[PDB]
């Protein structure tokens, strides 16, 4: 999953079963989304 | 009306830690915030400078 750096902390809250597995990534400017999808 | 809120909630938490807690004193320092309010709900101040 990627989400907006500004929402981090909600991201960092919820119960951690939930949160295992799934990577995550953080952003302000669009520019480093498209950094990522297309490696 | 939020920051009373908050307020509200800071001397909240702190009482169920003397009624039981071992400290008989809660002193909130910046540092220790975090215990009782979690992580910052806001960082930025301005959407960026222009």
């Amino acid at each position: 999953i990627v989400l907006p750096a500004e929402n981090k902390k909600d991201f960092y809250d919820l119960a951690a079963f939930i949160t295992e597995g799934l990577e995550v990534h953080f952003v302000e400017h669009y520019r480093e989304i498209f950094d990522i999808a297309f490696p | 009306r939020n920051l009373q809120k908050q307020v509200e909630k800071v001397l909240r938490k702190s009482a169920y830690k003397i009624v039981s807690g071992e400290a008989e004193s809660v002193e909130v320092t910046p540092e220790n915030l975090q215990d009782f309010v979690g992580k910052p709900v806001f960082t930025v101040e301005r959407m960026y400078d222009v």
